[PDB]
RNA sequence: AGGUA
């Protein structure tokens, strides 16, 4: 199902490793965003991840 | 009084003293959303019922529940400026206590441990401004109050459409408020069907066997008995004497032993009224009477237990001879008239193929979903999900109270989902509307459509959401732990909020506002949407709806609707109206007591309102609420008609509560066409601001309400002396009764300058005030936008002449004066946007530079070292405003192009010019420059610049209120320090920050001296941390979406003036464009020598039917000529008494005007005042139906020493010879919409093509061509237009070779064409083969 | 979406 919706669902290819980074980070932008309960801020987002900041906006 | 009335006072006429002041134009949606937001102590409306229907939330097994405590609005991060300003929504935080309890594990329920979560976000809310408005994406948005059918039952009557039978039908819909829709209706052939939705139609006893009842329940609960007493020979049966209407007898009708009606006779109410006086026990009947008849229940023998006799079938010799020789007695059988119930439950039983709940469930699962075995435990659930879930079928109380009204129940409240008792009646009900004794409801009655304003949609909204994220947690709560887990980690706030958001930004009922006019933004706050999701679409028309209904008298502005083809669909809710506390549309009327008017009101709803008889507010009345005329004219059931003065129940409110605030502000609306004043008023809304918007002379009283009410206006909250007067600020010193314990201090006011609209013009506040100038509640401190003193000024008031003028007028076309241009009136701002964004590509990051590769120097002159246009420089259309340049990828280079470049040295640039240039046909002013660069993205000094500008201008505002406040702390810290023994020598030659060393002896002066000491130390850290805080917002950076590295915003101001093309138009209607601006000496002027502004051609009023154009012209002359008369005294300066007895002469003419006189006024201030402010014209206000009468006119006219019939001869400009007869002229208010000539042109020769076709068309800066569509293509086939066709068709529309070809020719000088094939051909050609179909061309 | 004919 995982392999469905990566592939089958998204109108222009994305990888399935990227597609688990990009479900990481919806994740840990939810968890932010009910801490913090503003919003979910970049730089939290860069130091969550290994991942610099430019490749989150990307 | 108000002093703002004082500055200047409107001559009221009108002979009606009015006893309702205006409403709060804006109640409904401030009223909606406070209903919405606002803790409720119990179940209603808003948030709390959301959650209290919603939660708790029960775990499918874990024994895991989450309940509601209560929610709290977080204060917004943004304020309103900041957030237009930032293009970021003005929403509050939504944070919930919650709490997470399991219970015994696992046995009967009972709680064991809890663990709560306070204040969890779960969703940010938009938050309402005070304006009635909400901030969305910077733009300010509305949510149009929707017209819906109210939750309940309706018995529609079907008619149009008979099956081929006619005898037109009725059916019963239940409409819940949230759930599915319940349809009973008939068939041509007297039999009843059930519809849940709109599937197909089942027989309508299915649904009560579904609900578990027998065939003689149900016969029971329809029908009436008759019983049969088994006796003497084949039966007697108990005769009702009240039962035979409208019967022949079949049957001796006996009494008292003998036959009085014989067989084959007609019975009348003769014979009916004997049998009733005669009491009529038993009658033998013969047995051809009983074949027809119908067993209503079983019967089995009572010897042997055969069945002999069931439920539902005709009676027969065989039968009854069975159940005579059985044993029985009693024989309940069915009462079946023609008249009375009829056979519907009967024969709609006989066509029943079920008997049993189970098989009931079985057909109502196979017909709500195709196929789909029945399992029964699918069907039951389904069964119970679609009528008895509250959490899936909801009636809310207003659908209840409509449910028991429908039904004549003294209920008013209930339980939402239905009962079978419910459903019964309903179908009752709709039998006995069969039968005729009930009547038919109407679907556009005003008491059957209920309003849903802004707070009950949210909340619905709120409640879809809420639904989505239970099914999330009730997911959760099995995947998840079933043991103690924090809950904050499972509710999720990205569903509740994006759906909000969603409902708020991007749906059928949120617009942006249409803010061009106060009145705009009013009518828009005020609008009443039939469309919408639940409403109707615009597949209508279905004249119904669209018509007025005899119910909008007073509730819904009957004549406000656009034109197009939604016309009575968008309304306008009235002036007096409000929402009734169901939803419904109440309007106020005065209670009559049957001798005396009282002035007490009652807001009356639709419905009953026809019970009363309402009285017109035309009624004359003298004294203490006396009628003058012994029948005066009312309405009392939709119908107009004369009734004696002793049985009036109410009376209408006001003469203007009949329309809305657009259409009452049209002065002698009483005189003009519906369809032109539709227009009229259509228009208004309209009209663009104007720079120099001084007032209508001619107006109806609402301008000052309409002003005041919209949040264009700033007015003073609270009342005080004015301290400070600045173009942006205003700072008012509160009296001393209007503060607060404490120092409250002064009251700041920003006003809001040289702002962006909705629909690109200027929005900016004047202050109308002076220094000193006492003020108090509800006074108007700064002028908006169309706004002067107060009262709404949309256009200007300018000396009209009603005649042919060379033509130049000639259909509406209105000719316009060079003095019109000269006076710099008429002339309006616009503020465009332009945004100019610097991305991140893959070719490599855009920036923003003053040095932009191979541009001229004149477009480096205007910009900065930061590559951003200077604030304030002038700019055309073509010059560069932000100097984006894009990082060029590879180069393909023509063989001529390497050539030139080996010749000259020069090589392919490494960035290309990326840089936003003006729109051509656009000028104007650079007023402001926005700079957005995103947190963790490097500044620019552009940037930095901007930043420093707003921080020091907070700091500035800061900085005064903190030096005033410190001076009043350290005034009280002297006051307190002479006290106890003198020390006011030394200390008043010291600085005021000095005061706080000098030391006192142990007192109570010492104590409030240490006290203050402290208070001012709080105040630094209060300033200190106010500072701190502004600032984090002013410089973090705005986060943008990803990909775009900055964003630059300017705005451009152009000051564009009046010319021909412009469309201009009056209130009343009258339309037209502007021909042509002759120079001043052409207009045709009156002896005195005064040219009219504005020539109009006459011959467009006798056929519009709006003479009420001519009565405002007339009453502008009678305006102007006390304006005239009132400046030439003023110019004399007589005395103060000339000038006040010439006022109070003026306002004193009329019949029985409600105007009330001076003195009440300062003796030589205000009058003065008064005549500077009246020196341009005395302002006039005619009620929308008791306005001012011919006689009033001329008499006034006769007070500004003018003719009286109110035309002057006019000397022509050309000639300098005067027209035969007098012609009409007159000041009148005209209008310059928001339909520009310079917005309306678009050319193009070459320019924006699309990628599927090759049509030319796109682009906001230069468009496509015109639509060449069939009817074009049509009118060039009826001439021998051949040449032309193949040039509209190939050429310049789709061929792009021979597009390119005929260029090519046209600059080389030769006009030839290749015919070639259309793009769109071969496209056509392409796709007719992607389908299985061949197509070809073949040659002969 | 709103408005114009």
């Amino acid at each position: 199902i995982t392999r469905s919706i990566a592939d089958q669902a998204r109108t222009i290819r994305i990888p399935v490793h990227m597609i688990e980074t990009i479900n990481k980070l919806n994740r840990i932008s939810r968890q932010m965003l009910q801490e913090m309960g503003r919003e979910p801020t970049p730089e939290e987002l860069a130091e969550r991840m290994l991942m610099p900041e430019d490749k989150i906006r990307k | 009084y108000s002093y703002t009335e004082k500055k200047r006072i409107r001559k009221d006429f009108g002979k009606r003293p009015q006893v309702l002041d205006v409403p709060y134009l804006l109640s409904i949606q401030l009223d909606s959303f406070q209903k919405f937001i606002e803790q409720d102590p119990e179940g209603q409306y808003g948030l709390e019922a959301a959650f209290r229907s919603v939660f708790p939330i029960q775990s499918y097994s874990g024994n895991s529940e989450l309940q509601y405590v209560s929610y709290r609005l977080g204060e917004p991060v943004f304020d309103v400026q900041e957030c237009q300003i930032r293009g970021v929504t003005y929403s509050a935080p939504l944070r919930v206590k919650l709490r997470l309890v399991i219970y015994e594990r696992e046995a009967p329920e009972g709680t064991v441990k809890d663990i709560k979560e306070q204040e969890v976000y779960m969703g940010e809310i938009p938050l309402m401004t005070d304006n009635g408005t909400f901030v969305i994406n910077g733009t300010e948005r509305v949510i149009v109050s929707q017209l819906h059918r109210s939750p309940g039952v309706f018995f529609d009557s079907d008619k149009g459409k008979t099956h081929s039978s006619g005898k037109v039908l009725y059916n019963a819909r239940i409409i819940p408020y949230r759930g599915s829709w319940l349809d009973f209706e008939f068939d041509p052939k007297d039999n009843l069907f059930v519809r849940i939705d709109r599937r197909r139609k089942l027989p309508a006893t299915i649904i009560l066997r579904a609900l578990n009842y027998t065939t003689e329940q149900i016969l029971d609960l329809f029908f009436e008995k008759v019983i049969f007493e088994i006796r003497d020979n084949k039966l007697q049966m108990e005769l009702v004497p009240e039962r035979l209407r409208g019967e022949t007898a079949s049957f001796d009708i006996e009494a008292n032993g003998k036959v009085y009606v014989e067989k084959g006779r007609r019975i009348t109410a003769r014979h009916i009224r004997q049998l009733e006086k005669d009491d009529v026990k038993l009658i033998e009947v013969p047995v051809e009477y009983i074949a027809g008849k119908v067993v209503a229940k079983d019967y089995i023998d009572e010897s042997t237990g055969e069945l002999i006799c069931a439920a539902n079938m005709e009676l027969s010799l065989d039968l009854l001879a069975k159940l005579s020789q059985s044993g029985h007695k009693r024989i309940e059988t069915l009462f079946t008239n023609d008249l009375d119930h009829g056979p519907y439950i009967s024969e709609t039983l006989r066509v029943d193929p079920t008997n049993d709940r189970l098989s009931a469930l079985v057909e109502i699962y196979r017909m709500m979903r195709p196929g789909e075995p029945p399992t029964r435990e699918a069907a039951e659930s389904l069964f119970e999900n679609l009528f008895f879930s509250e959490d899936r079928y909801d009636l809310s109380a207003v659908g209840r109270m409509k449910f028991n009204r429908s039904l004549l129940r003294e209920e008013i409240e209930g339980s939402g989902i239905l009962s079978k008792d419910d459903i019964i009646d309903v179908m009752k009900k709709l039998i006995d509307i069969r039968n005729g004794k009930g009547e038919v409801d109407d679907i556009d009655h005003l008491g059957n459509r209920r309003i849903r304003s802004v707070g009950e949609m949210a909340e619905n909204q709120f409640r879809v959401g809420l639904v989505r994220v239970e099914r999330a947690v009730k997911e959760r709560l099995s995947l998840g732990d079933l043991d103690t887990l924090m809950p904050q980690d499972m509710i999720n706030a990205k569903p509740i909020s994006a759906a909000v958001k969603e409902f708020f930004g991007s749906s059928q009922l949120s617009q942006f506002m249409d803010q061009n006019n106060p009145l705009s933004e009013i009518t828009h706050k005020r609008r009443i949407s039939a469309l919408g999701p639940g409403g109707l679409t615009r597949e209508r028309a279905g004249f119904e709806v669209r018509d007025v209904h005899p119910t909008h008298y007073g509730r819904v502005c009957p004549i406000e609707t656009p034109e197009g083809p939604n016309i009575g669909l968008i309304n306008s809710l009235s002036v007096y109206a409000q929402t009734n506390e169901y939803g419904f549309l109440e309007t106020p009327y005065r209670k009559v007591t049957d001798g005396v008017v009282t002035d007490e009101i009652h807001y009356l709803s639709a419905i009953e309102e026809g019970n009363y008889v309402i009285a017109q507010a035309n009624s004359n009345l003298d004294e203490e609420g006396h009628f003058v005329e012994d029948l005066v004219t009312c309405r009392s059931k939709g119908e107009s008609s004369l009734f004696s003065r002793d049985q009036v129940d109410y009376m209408d409110v006001s003469t203007q509560q009949v329309v809305s605030v657009g259409a009452s502000l049209i002065p002698f609306l009483e005189h003009d066409d519906a369809n032109r004043a539709l227009m009229g008023a259509n228009m208004q809304r309209q009209a663009v601001p104007t720079l120099r918007a001084d007032k209508p002379l001619v107006g109806t009283g609402m301008e000052r309400a309409v002003a005041v009410d919209s949040g264009v206006t700033a007015v003073a909250k609270r009342g005080g002396v004015v301290q400070y007067v600045d173009a942006s600020r205003i700072v008012i010193k509160v009296n001393e009764d209007e503060m607060y314990p404490g120092e409250a201090g002064i009251d700041i006011y920003n006003l809001t300058k040289y702002t962006r609209s909705n629909q690109n013009t200027c929005i900016n506040q004047m202050p109308c005030v002076s220094l000193g100038e006492p003020v108090e509640r509800g006074d108007v401190l700064a002028d908006g936008p169309s706004t002067d003193l107060g009262e709404l000024a949309l256009g200007q008031n300018m000396r009209v002449a009603f005649m042919p003028w060379n033509g130049y007028n000639f259909e509406d076309s209105i000719l316009v004066s060079e003095r019109v241009v000269q006076e710099d009136r008429f002339t309006t701002i616009h503020i465009q946007e332009l945004a100019c964004v610097s991305r991140d590509t893959k070719l490599g990051p855009e920036e923003i530079t003053a040095d932009i590769p191979n541009v001229g120097e004149a477009a480096l002159s205007k910009l900065d070292e930061s590559g951003i246009v200077y604030i304030g420089a002038e700019v055309t259309g073509g010059d560069i405003l932000v100097g984006k340049v894009t990082p060029k990828g590879e180069t393909q280079l023509t063989p001529e192009e390497k050539l030139l470049r080996a010749i000259f040295g020069e090589k392919a640039s490494d960035v290309k010019d990326s840089s936003l240039r003006v729109p051509n046909g656009v000028s104007g002013t650079v007023i402001d420059v926005q700079v957005f660069t995103r947190d963790g993205v490097e500044k620019d000094k552009r940037a930095l610049e901007i930043e420093e500008m707003q921080l020091k201008q907070a700091k500035k505002d800061l900085s005064e209120e903190l030096q005033i406040l410190e001076a009043g702390l350290f005034s009280r810290i002297r006051a307190v320090l002479v006290a106890g023994g003198v020390e006011a020598e030394k200390l008043d030659k010291l600085p005021r920050d000095r005061w706080l060393e000098l030391g006192l002896t142990d007192e109570e002066k010492q104590n409030q001296l240490e006290q203050l000491a402290e208070q001012y130390d709080e105040l630094k850290h209060e300033f200190e941390k106010k500072l701190e805080a502004k600032r984090r917002k002013i410089t973090q950076g705005d986060d943008l979406a990803p990909g775009v590295l900055k964003i630059v915003k300017v705005y451009l101001a152009v000051k564009r003036r009046i010319q021909p093309g412009d469309k201009m138009a009056g209130r009343h209607g009258n339309k037209g464009v502007i021909s042509k601006i002759n120079p001043i000496e052409d207009m045709p002027y009156d002896e005195n020598g005064t040219p009219v502004d504005i020539v109009l051609n006459p011959l467009g009023v006798p056929s519009r039917m709006n003479i009420g154009q001519i009565l405002e012209t007339h009453l502008g002359m009678a305006a102007k000529g006390i304006g005239d008369k009132i400046n030439a005294m003023l110019k004399q300066q007589q005395e103060v008494a000339k000038l006040r007895e010439f006022i109070q002469r003026a306002y004193d003419l009329g019949a029985d005007v409600r105007q009330k006189v001076d003195l009440s006024t300062f003796s030589d201030e205000e009058v003065m005042r008064l005549a500077e402010n009246l020196r341009k014209g005395m302002p006039i206000a005619t009620p929308v139906f008791d306005g001012a009468k011919e006689a009033e006119i001329k008499e006034l006219l006769k007070l500004g020493d003018l003719p009286t019939s109110g035309q002057i001869r006019l000397y022509d400009g050309r000639t300098g010879e005067q027209f035969e007869r007098p012609v009409t002229v007159g000041y009148m208010y005209m209008l310059k919409l928001n339909h520009l000539v310079d917005d309306k042109m678009h050319a193009r020769s070459t320019g924006s093509y699309s990628l599927v076709t090759q049509q030319p068309l796109g682009g906001k800066a230069q468009f496509g061509g015109q639509r060449f569509g069939e009817m074009e293509v049509w009118a060039l086939e009826a001439y021998g237009a051949a040449y032309t066709l193949q040039e509209m068709l190939t050429v310049k529309s789709d061929d792009v070779n021979g597009r390119t070809k005929m260029y090519k020719n046209i600059v080389d000088g030769n006009h030839q064409m290749e015919p070639g094939m259309p793009e769109s051909f071969n496209v056509l050609l392409k796709e007719i083969r992607s389908l299985g179909i061949n197509i070809e061309l073949e040659d002969e």
